[PDB]
């Protein structure tokens, strides 16, 4: 999964 | 609410303890209680709220993905019929996830967003609105899926418009919003070129502004820039 | 019980799904439901029950230790008074932990232990009884602490007596019981020499019996023997 | 903490 904050 | 009898300051203190103990459900419940006192949140308190719910919903999303994969495998040719249990349990987890998202969206709508006038606060809350509609969209399969996706888009877009007018390109809230909206484009909206373009332009504009920053601000901004780079590497 | 309407087999299926999703609270609730059907458990089902509650209570113990350490620091000389919140939240976590332990002990008493006639099952359940009284003892500070410690001791001792008569020295249940009873001696009963002696004798007696085992049984036994060795290294 | 199973 891609990075999110 | 079960937290109605506890002082606001005590709820915040206990949220911080819960975080130290990695008790994120408790942390989220304390922060919900604090929001429901009706006073605006400070910067630190916004961070606590977001960390708590990110961790709770993050765990639910990971579990939902495990169960959804098992369910998908069950529906392939040659897979033995095992009854309704996998679907039921995936639905149980899904319903709990949706409940948490609805709880967060409810706090934002009653009444965090409407009282947020400073750009940092308004952008942060609108980003959260986009995020929790995005999590709803991840699990949506019905009549409302388009409207849920559009709700996420609209919240992210309003945040983006404010962020570009009111915040420098290195601001961590501006950067985090762009990171997440780019992921929305890639994973939810079926718009990978838009996702890549947004991540790249955000990175490049931040790079050009780093010269203005203290060492500490540089550290904060560059950490999120690296996340943008990590996604770009995954996508190209 | 909320699980009263679900088939036993479905509860077991869902416990296995919950384990795959690392949803240990759900796993424990499913297994409680399965026990409450009233039928004896299989070996696999005993493993599911134990894994579920070990993981739930393990997380609670870790959180309790974080909070207890903060509380202890608050009560040192020179520490600023911060009010009742640390104690309150430690008590909240403690009460939830005690509730889980009481739930497990209740399943064992109504009616798992009394129907367990095979040595493996009886030893396994009595070990669990010792374990959950040990977790109660970890947090006990009052009039009943001695009786809680003795309840743990008595359960472990009955298990040990059966295990030595009925099982080979390499049996994983016998080994795990000895490992945990040794930790009881060291951490709860203030008997470190007894803890060391038990771990050493258990290890040595197992070593002498490995020659009887298949490759697969050897792997199982030696894994737990290494845990005994790890504790001995910590303690000497 | 020591190992238990
Ligand atoms: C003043 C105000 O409203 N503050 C709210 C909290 C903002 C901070 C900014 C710094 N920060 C981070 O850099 C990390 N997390 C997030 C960044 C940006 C957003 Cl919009 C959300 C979270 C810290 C954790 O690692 C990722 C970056 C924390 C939140
Ligand atoms: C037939 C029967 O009643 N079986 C109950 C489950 C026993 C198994 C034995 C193998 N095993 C392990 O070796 C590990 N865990 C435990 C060992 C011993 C006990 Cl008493 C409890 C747990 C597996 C995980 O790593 C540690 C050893 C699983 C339980
Ligand atoms: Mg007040
Ligand atoms: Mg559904
Ligand atoms: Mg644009
Ligand atoms: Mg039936
Ligand atoms: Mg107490
Ligand atoms: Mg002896």
């Amino acid at each position: 999964f891609p990075a999110t904050v | 609410g079960a937290m109605g009898s506890m002082e606001r300051a005590s709820l915040i203190q206990k949220a911080k303890l819960a975080e130290q103990a990695e008790r994120y459900e408790d942390m989220a419940a304390f922060m919900k209680g604090a929001v429901e006192k009706g006073e605006e949140l400070s910067c630190e308190e916004r961070n606590l709220l977001s960390v708590a719910y990110k961790n709770v919903v993050g765990g639910q999303r990971a579990a939902w993905r495990v169960l959804s994969s098992i369910e998908q495998k069950s529906n392939e040719e040659g897979s033995e019929e095992k009854g309704p249990e996998v679907r039921e349990y995936r639905e149980k987890v899904e319903t709990e996830l949706q409940g948490v998202c609805d709880t967060v969206l409810g706090l934002l709508d009653s009444h965090l967003i409407k009282e947020a006038g400073d750009a940092e606060s308004r952008v942060f809350y609108l980003k959260m609105k986009g995020d929790y509609y995005r999590y709803l969209a991840e699990v949506a399969t019905g009549d409302d899926k388009k409207r849920i996706i559009d709700s996420a888009r609209s919240a992210y877009q309003e945040a983006m418009d404010i962020s570009k007018k009111e915040m420098p390109p290195t601001n961590p809230i501006r950067l985090g919003l762009a990171l997440n909206f780019s992921v929305f484009h890639y994973e939810i909206a079926n718009s990978p070129e838009e996702a890549i373009s947004l991540a790249k332009t955000t990175f490049d504009e931040a790079m050009a502004d780093l010269h203005t920053l203290s060492e500490d601000s540089y550290k904060d901004s560059t950490l999120i820039m690296q996340l943008l780079r990590d996604n770009l590497t995954l996508w190209t």
